[PDB]
């Protein structure tokens, strides 16, 4: 009842952490 | 014909582990007991060499206290003919995954064990002395915040007489700290380095992600955006070789559950026995908001 | 030669005839039950066991009172209609003979005993209290 | 895995905060007192200790209340008014903070604890129980 | 005449030391 799939739409993300 | 090589990729992370830091004790049949030496009472008085008598002093307490150990059990099936064929060994894989799940549950228990039939976690027990950061009054609101000054004052304020004590926190916390900047636009601590990189080999930085981070994932609390949430846990520091003890009784054991298994099926039964308790929590300290 | 047995096995009042008393079993890890009658019985009596959780107000003060589900051992013949643990003090028990009891699996941080309904008049003549065994800290 | 500790060190109510109770200790050989505050106190509160004798009308009923005398040892140089076993719980003893006590030498058939004159209103907020040890019957 | 237990109060604290 299972399988795996992906295409590389791993859109990058930001982080910003000021003080 | 296909070729078979002898490598196997895992691609599965367990966590960081804190079972190495705690005081390890192997045990036997349950209901262990030990000593709790309270305080050596002042015995002498000091003496001028004139009188032919001494003076008594106060005695101390022993308090032979004890504790219980908990257990872990599980069962699982197997087909009989499916095991002879299907070249890969399901049995050893199940054994390994059961020991691993027991290990991760033990790790979660020692930290946040909720009392009843749960090894009392040193987080929820809360006999550690705890300090908290001070709020900052940006444009007259006094919002809860956190800067590196609070961190030092938390780490240094430790009495070095207790011995070298390790400090633990979440990697989101380490990142948010490393991401601090002065007014010059220059860095902060962990300055000189295009390296940063949490070496943490022995010195006072240590990271576990299966701890509660106060960053709510990331970009939270601390961030140019929404402010920080108060009363949140940040980090701890203790001499875990004596601050908190982990006790083991019996290694993970598996056994074919005779009865309920036939010439067409197999049922197994596995278990183990372990626990943990607080040592001298007057050693370690906690940082909160 | 009596030992100070207040530093081990400290007991707490649970039911003084007309008032229940939540006892905290957090630090301790073994505890029983002692029933003592003070006068003559009329009919059999029963007591319902309840347990409490840490109220979000204060972590070391009790919260509400939830009934305790009994777990039966091997070799049991019946199940209390609801499955909630409850003890019974039978009729014809003289008020100079204790009675012992113990729930086999605890839950919660405070235990409490209440007179089961329809048997509250006799509860006045009943006094229930609990000791503990473990310290853990 | 809490064993049935009713048998093997049971306990009874000794002082409910409103009246005392004789609790038989003849069938035992060791015992002690467990004190517990239900609210904050006002000062150091004292309690007198007494022991009873079997009223010759019935060998299982309370006689008079003889006051057990305090007994010293090596470093005890703080004897009371000629000697009488009495305890005192100081201030700064909050709720969820119980205390422990015992009597050095046994005498009579059973013990009882009473609020010392002046500590009555504060005794109204304290619960005292007794737990035994070692009995063979 | 003695026992020990301390709820959990734990009253977290600050340090404050500016120039």
């Amino acid at each position: 009842m299972d399988c795996r799939n992906l295409c590389g739409a791993a859109a990058p993300s930001r982080l910003v952490q000021p003080g | 014909t296909p070729q078979v090589l002898a490598l196997e990729v895992d691609c599965n992370i367990e966590c960081a582990s804190l079972l190495d830091l705690y005081g390890q004790i192997e045990v036997s049949r349950s209901t262990f007991t030990y000593m709790k030496i309270a305080d050596y009472g002042q015995l002498g008085e000091y003496t001028c060499d004139a009188k032919c008598d001494a003076e008594f002093g106060e005695p101390g307490n022993i308090r032979h206290l004890e504790g219980k150990t908990y257990d872990y059990r599980g069962v699982f099936c197997f087909n009989r003919k499916n095991l002879q064929e299907a070249n890969y060994d399901f049995l050893s894989f199940m054994i390994g995954a059961a020991q691993r799940s027991h290990r991760i549950n033990r790790n979660q228990a020692l930290m946040i064990g909720k009392g009843v039939n749960e090894p009392k976690g040193w987080l929820t027990e809360n006999c550690f002395p705890v300090f908290q950061t001070l709020p900052v009054d940006v444009n007259g609101t006094s919002t809860p915040a956190f800067l590196a000054q609070d961190w030092r004052r938390f780490v240094t304020s430790f009495p070095a007489e207790y011995g070298e004590a390790r400090s633990v926190m979440h990697q989101n916390v380490f990142g948010y700290l490393a991401a601090m900047v002065d007014a010059n636009g220059r860095f902060l601590f962990g300055d000189g380095d295009l390296t940063f990189t949490p070496d943490l080999v022995r010195e006072r930085i240590r990271i576990s992600n299966c701890l509660p981070d106060p960053t709510e994932g990331n970009t939270k609390g601390g961030t140019g955006q929404d402010a920080f949430a108060a009363g949140s846990f940040v980090a701890a520091q203790a001499a875990w070789k004596t601050a908190f003890y982990a006790v083991e009784k019996r290694p993970m054991f598996f056994e074919q559950y005779e009865g309920g298994s036939s010439a067409w099926c197999v049922k197994y039964q596995f278990g183990a026995e372990d626990g943990g308790f607080v040592g001298c929590c007057e050693h370690g300290r906690i940082l909160q908001i | 030669m009596n030992f100070n047995v207040g530093v081990d096995f400290p007991s707490f009042i649970a039911w003084d005839g007309e008032e229940s008393f939540p006892v905290k079993v957090d630090g301790f890890n073994q505890f029983g039950f002692t029933f003592k009658t003070i006068a003559a019985l009329t009919a059999a009596t029963t007591f319902n066991i309840f347990y409490h959780e840490p109220s979000d107000a204060d972590p070391c003060v009790p919260g509400p009172a939830i009934r305790v589900p009994e777990v039966p051992f091997c070799d049991t013949v019946l199940l209390s209609e609801d499955g909630l643990a409850a003890v019974t003090l039978p009729e014809t028990v003289t008020p100079d003979s204790f009675c012992a009891g113990t729930v086999p699996c605890m839950n919660g941080q405070w235990i409490s005993i209440a007179p089961a309904t329809g048997s509250e008049t006799n509860a006045a003549n009943v006094q229930i209290t609990v000791t503990m065994k473990g310290a853990t800290r």
